[PDB]
């Protein structure tokens, strides 16, 4: 989910302010991240011993 | 696109793998925009 687009459609006027809460942005995207990437480990071990 | 995902993880370094860089967006071409006065009617 991206965060910038999600929060603040397309707009730069939203945008600025985003920037004013700094990570709240990005470590959603790592979390979200973190969670995808073992999603794939988590059918790796399941089905692929 | 290379050079903006080494700004993602800080380093030099760049470790074997796939990493997700900032999103990109298509961006719009041209606005659409989608009775009359009776200056036939006034005027004539």
């Amino acid at each position: 989910v991206d965060c910038t687009m999600y929060i603040c459609g397309d707009s730069t006027e939203c945008s600025n302010l985003l920037l004013q809460y700094g990570s709240f942005c990005t470590q959603l995207n790592r979390a979200l991240t973190g969670i995808a990437v073992e999603q794939d480990k988590n059918t790796q071990e399941v089905f692929a011993q | 696109p290379l050079s903006e995902t080494k700004c993602t993880l800080k380093s030099f370094t760049v470790e074997k793998g796939i990493y997700q860089t900032s999103n990109f967006r298509v961006q719009p071409t041209e606005s659409i925009v989608r009775n009359l006065c009776p200056f036939g009617e006034v005027f004539n």
